[PDB]
């Protein structure tokens, strides 16, 4: 047989419910579980499913150069093959040798879906634009003093033809304004400013950090170009601490933060937890970065160029892909992802009509104060 | 944070805002009739005037305080209310209990309405305030 | 003889309005019944009717070998003939001899038949709270106050200001009412309940169930359909239980859920069940599958050669419709059970209305008196 | 090997595009080909997919009593199998012996789908109901007469609760007629009242016929039922001939009276249109008849048996349904099956409007001829 | 030493701006080009370009039995090794050795830019033909008219009901222009373009195409995904062609089309494309595949084992992503290329507002001179 | 529970509910002319000035009760306004205005129809809103 | 099968109805102005009553016939605009055209403006007619 | 091709199309008052009258220019009229109300100035339509 190390990472190495009742390669499942099957009945061999003990992918150690990890249990025999979500990178093939990716991905950006921002203090105003609110106004204000004019400087004609024109407009723009308010409330498309990491990069409002011991790490400290440096600097000095110490620790802290953070990882894992529960969650932007997945096997070998050739066999045959969207979309729980008036909405209209009726109410008193004044002492 | 209550304080205010300006105008009408107390025909014609204003100023003191009121029961306050319900049991006394006699109370009177209304206004600002932000 | 087996379900087979008074064939009634008798005027021969004992169509056990119910009894000489609903399936055609279909079928869906058109009197608030009509009442009644004083003790600027101010209020106010309600009606018409299966897989607010067992889940099983995969993953992962116990079950929770639950069954009892109190139940998707239902017989005999024609020539006369519409709709409990605004939407307008008219009417009177009154005689 | 005897009749025989180029069974393809295919690998033999000649399907002679079509070639001997839609009936099992059906189905109603009907001369009172109308008409009069009152009964406070429900209730109806409005012409959902055959047998306003040669003239004639019998006895008293000689005929008339005929035929034919284009045909109701295609094979022969349990084994193993969803919906065209306001919409609004003005005008001149006439005369 | 073969395919390699007076590598420029640069100052050693003769990456002839291209090139010694972009496949894997990939990609779709944001000046009254526009018109001056004779002839009853008739009229005509623009503005904004394929093979009004002949087609068939299956039956029963000759075809079509077609090709070639003129395109469907590009080279080689430490120890560095940025952003010809109303929707409202104004001060002024003058003076 | 002649009968009632006032005045001007010099011209001529002014608003009133009850189906209504509506026909044809008596008796009859009809009309609606 | 047209004829019609009741009128001035032509106090009070009518029924005529002529050139029906062009000729014309002289030709002008305008009526009825079913 | 200025301009543009008509009735009436009994005093209080009258009107609409430009950016178009407003203040602080010359002299002066404004408002939006 041969000695499949992998690890319990999901949805690629899972225990089924019934794994106390059971024993044997029927215990696990997942995605590398098929391919690990795909590749036998390929190849033709036993195996037995085991799992590493370290609880590790793979490394060295910086002052012994030991291996840790599915590394350690190849380049020291204690393994024959890895079929693990194994990233591929220039140390480990220096030891040993991979096989073709069989699953590509790269750095991604999770966040919380849009949710219903604040109703808008002076959202009235956003079915239209400011300045048809201004002209509007100058409209108003405009035909009052024609009509002022054809009072005093005339004794109709002018009133009539006026008239009918302000009502048409009135009529236009109380039909636009209707119109497009019921197209806002009635869809209410959600999106957000956040479509890459140059957003994120010009903006400071919403943070963003990484796991603070991985590979993300490590590569935004590296990576010198003008905007991931930016990004480095911006997470070296910012407080409080946006770096997090587990996954599920930042995917907590993205849902606590609605409007706040954005958390960075594999695409793979961000396209997992978008179609799990609480399916409050959503990858923005592509990715970043571009990795790889691939089998290993030790530097002297024999099955690698037959893995090597299967894996570009399965690729070629549409199956991969396959198992993607049985373990990610078809397994997926999100697969489906009105309301009353609140005053909020409206507020401002409101605040304007009292502001303009204590200014009218002024105006009126000085009026009085002056015309009686004057009529009496004179 | 509205709560319905904001905008009527607002009103309310906006409304003893125009209150103060008539106390005022009928306290200094009332100085002037004292120091006031064909130039008697001229002075005829003045009082004559000053009562027809004082006359057609006396539908807004019920109609706004009637409506401090209702505004304020319909909001469901009644740490106010309460309050403005005294004014209103003395206009409605004022019927069936009400020139150098009327004066002499009415001025003292005019000054301690003055002083109440303006208190109110306060009271509803400060209300429409700390009801704003909560 | 001429044995007749067959089982006590409805309406194929039951029992007259008075059983205990009763012996012979004239005990039971059903389609099934005059089935036999028609059967009987063709083949002319005399018969007995008898129950089965497990109460059981027919089935082997996974150790016994040994078929149950009615096709047991038939291959073990306790029956001569079987009518009955029983189920055409390719393991029992090879043990007995199967006529033709008497009566075509498949798996269907049932819903609640839906009558909530009950709306509330004064509904024509809901597009937004009281929180802002009172607003509206008041602020009407404050700018009406406003505009009297501004008239009285200043016989304008500020009466225009006050004007605009209102009617740009107004504008607002009654834009956002109309196009409130206007997303509120759209939504409410733009939702196609059901009208197939899929109408259900690419939707999970409206849950979907079987029974505990038997051959509908089978049948979702072994299901190569994309659709009906998928029905039985998310019924598989269903939380709470979609499947539950016999029919009865399902069927009264789904008659108190409004629109949330469905069942899974069979067309003809899905029928029969519609045309049953409290007429609250409809059928609409078409059928999924298509099966039959058979006159089985011991396979050396001579009837089935002598009944599969009575059974042509009863489906070509039309009998045997003729006999289904009388068993399912002549004997139906129920006999056969839009898009504009009807008055109940707007009854709380017209309510206001007579009231603010009485209310004038007896301010005119009181007015009118306290003014001749007071002035002529008093 | 065997002789397959079919005929020429579409999604079930087809001629592929490179006929010309080919010879032999790759040839023909469709429904049949797949299903004889599947019965070949159940049963493991060699064929050779021939034709009918007299290009039917199989029949006798009244006075001859030959068998013309399939039957006559395999009672004959000419053939040995024919999987084609054969329809099943007694006459043919007297001499034969067929499978268990394949496919049920039955008669069916082929129509155009709903066009946008027309522009509904009265179509703005549409959105809501006539009682609503008056209502709002006798509110207009009849505070018209209240305000009327309060100033010949009284000289206000009265105009002013009076103003104000009215401007509350005129308000709220213009929201709602708007909102209406609006959702009537966002969606734009057609129905017809063609739901069944009992309303074609209610109403006559709209005809329909089927093929003046056939086995559903045939049915329609006899059974003797409240309802198809109205409908035989319309089309035998009906004119024009709603019969036609061919299907095509029917569905290009059918196209041509777009809301004036309806045609009947197998279900499986008319879901066949219903995909092909021009897409303006749609299915209604539910199959009035049930009947059901099967294999078919001369009365003594050896593979009755092993066709009847292959039928039964495709029907449970979910095949047959995919061949149909292939040939039908899959390979359907139809796969996918907003505009200016024209005055023939508000054409009642301007009658009603120039009655009236009208009316009025009327009403002025007879009250200036009686009013000048009086006070000049006295 | 060094040979290299590569092929002219821009913009991995291409020719500097004076080809004529240039003479060694720096005859051409291009990715591909700084790629080789950092392989050989990794790997240290001198090479010589080289372009393949037949403009081919390498295939087989099913008679020949012989690679061409590059493939065939390195094969048979005449070439060192291969620097392109050369698609890793299985065959090929079979006979040379390729290093990981240094570019992971896959096919993509293609869409004109949508820049259509030019409304019609007039187009407000676009919701309903001027055939009613003119109505409105007339028949308010008519009413108009009407009133001044009434209360002219007259000096009410007629005055009443021409009032309300006229309130009517306005009601039924604010509110069927405010209906048809919210349906409008409405269908308008709930248009999702598209975000993926299945957008795409759920509808059929954008066709969607490919080259006439390459991998892109070989993967759509043989596909057992369902989605990419539908595709591949649409566009094989695609008339007129989808598929098309070399790509500038495809684009220039998909270029005039507004949004009726759609290209179907590589990831990177899109991308380019985006970041050239006339920018009016764009790539928004994650890649549906997933493969890559890499470093061939003999089999029996010492560069290869050599080689992948590169690729590898580049791709970490993000010298990839660089070189990516430079050669199609910072060499991009487009730098990097709502839901409210813009005032241009509404132009000839305030247009005919200024009009209507001026004419009435022009009417004001004759008529003030007809008076004063005839009368003072005259 | 609407029906929309619950409307008609709610519009009559409150209409009604000023007749009934109308006429209760004018028993009370006939009561106080029954003293039947230039004091007394005056107070008659200012009363009957209003009384000849309100005679318009019953003919009006009545057309609308009539013609809402014909719209509205309500025919069993109807018939028990037709012969107000003949006997005020018969008033504008010929009417006196010895002309005291039958004033008086005629404003009585009148007032009791009125105030009858008003507890007709609200039965009837009563049970219309019920007839669920 | 409305053309936009139907609606302007009926429309023409129904001030052409005010049209023939005003020119009927002026024929029944006019016949009892011959007739006649403090008795004498009445007759001038009469005379200046119906002149006065008159003059107040000038605008009219102007207004409805300058409304018909741009009605029906929007309209763009030159089959009965160019019939009513003349009468809007004559109208300007009056002008520098235009009490026992003038009303001897004045009678007869009346009589056939009111046959004018009838045929018009007429003409105009039977075009909505005829153009509302095409 | 609007931006909201053009519709300032097209205002101002109708308003002094009137102003100017306004300001030759101004010079018009000083040419006929040039001949300086109860004719004569009639026909100049008439006119005086008028004249007197129509002071607001100008204030209403400068005021009204000033702050158009002021909400609409139009920088370089304010600073040409905030003079005239401050001669309007000084008017109302003191206006000569001997008479005559400096009357006619500011009358003319005004109107130049509003007839080239009026060029100066159309080239303005002229050119802010065509800015595409």
């Amino acid at each position: 047989t041969v000695v499949v190390t992998t690890i319990l990472e999901s949805p690629y190495v899972m225990m089924k419910k019934n794994h106390e009742m059971l024993e044997g390669n029927e215990r696990y499942e997942g995605y590398c579980v098929d391919l690990a099957a795909e590749i036998a009945k390929h190849c033709g061999f036993k195996y037995k499913l085991t799992i590493v003990g370290d609880g590790k992918y793979g490394a060295r150690d910086a002052d012994t150069k030991i291996w840790n990890g599915m590394v350690g249990e190849l380049v020291y025999g204690k393994a024959d093959i890895a079929i693990a979500p194994l990233t591929i990178t220039l140390v480990r093939e220096e030891v040993i040798d991979f096989s073709k990716p069989f699953m590509s991905l790269g750095i991604s950006i999770m966040i919380k879906k849009p949710q219903k921002s604040k109703p808008g203090v002076f959202s009235f105003l956003d079915p239209l634009a400011y300045e048809i609110w201004m002209c509007i106004v100058f409209a108003y204000i405009g035909v009052s003093v024609v009509l002022f004019l054809v009072s005093r400087f005339s004794p109709s004609l002018s009133g009539r033809i006026v008239g009918g024109v302000w009502w048409f407009f009135t009529l236009i723009i109380i039909s636009s304004y209707t119109a497009n308010l019921a197209a806002f409330l009635t869809v209410e498309r959600m999106v957000s400013p956040i479509e890459s990491a140059e957003d994120l990069s010009k903006q400071t409002e919403i943070a963003y950090g990484t796991l603070d011991s991985g590979s993300t790490k490590e590569f935004f400290r590296r990576s010198k170009i003008a905007v991931f440096d930016k990004m480095w600097t911006y997470m070296r000095s910012a407080e409080p601490s946006v770096f997090v110490r587990t996954t599920a620790e930042g995917v907590a802290r993205v849902r606590k933060s609605k409007g706040k953070y954005a958390y960075l990882l594999e695409s793979t894992m961000n396209e997992y937890i978008e179609q799990r529960k609480p399916c409050d969650t959503m990858k923005v932007g592509g990715n970043l970065d571009s990795k790889g997945y691939g089998i290993a096997t030790p530097k002297g070998s024999s099955l690698g160029n037959a893995v090597n050739l299967a894996v570009l066999k399965l690729n070629e045959q549409g199956l991969l892909d396959k198992l993607k969207n049985k373990w990610w979309y078809d397994k997926g729980e999100c697969g489906s992802g009105t309301s009353a008036l609140s005053l909020s909405n409206v507020a401002g209209v409101f605040y304007i009509l009292v502001g303009g009726l204590g200014l009218a109410m002024l105006v009126a008193l000085i009026e009085f104060c002056y015309k009686s004044r004057a009529e009496a002492k004179r | 944070a509205f709560t319905f209550a904001a905008f009527c304080y607002m009103l309310s205010l906006v409304l003893c805002a125009a209150l103060i300006f008539f106390a005022i105008w009928h306290i200094i009408a009332f100085d002037e009739l004292r120091t006031d107390f064909v130039h008697a025909r001229e002075r005829l014609r003045n009082i004559e005037r000053i009562c027809f204003l004082l006359r057609k100023l006396v539908l807004p003191e019920y109609s706004i305080h009637s409506l401090f009121c209702i505004m304020f029961l319909c909001a469901q306050e009644w740490l106010t209310l309460g309050l403005n319900v005294p004014l209103l049991f003395y206009h409605f006394w004022r019927y069936f209990h009400c020139n150098a006699d009327t004066l002499s109370y009415c001025q003292k009177e005019a000054w301690c309405k003055l002083a109440f209304y303006l208190l109110s206004f306060f009271y509803y600002l400060y209300c429409m305030i700390y009801t704003l932000v909560s």
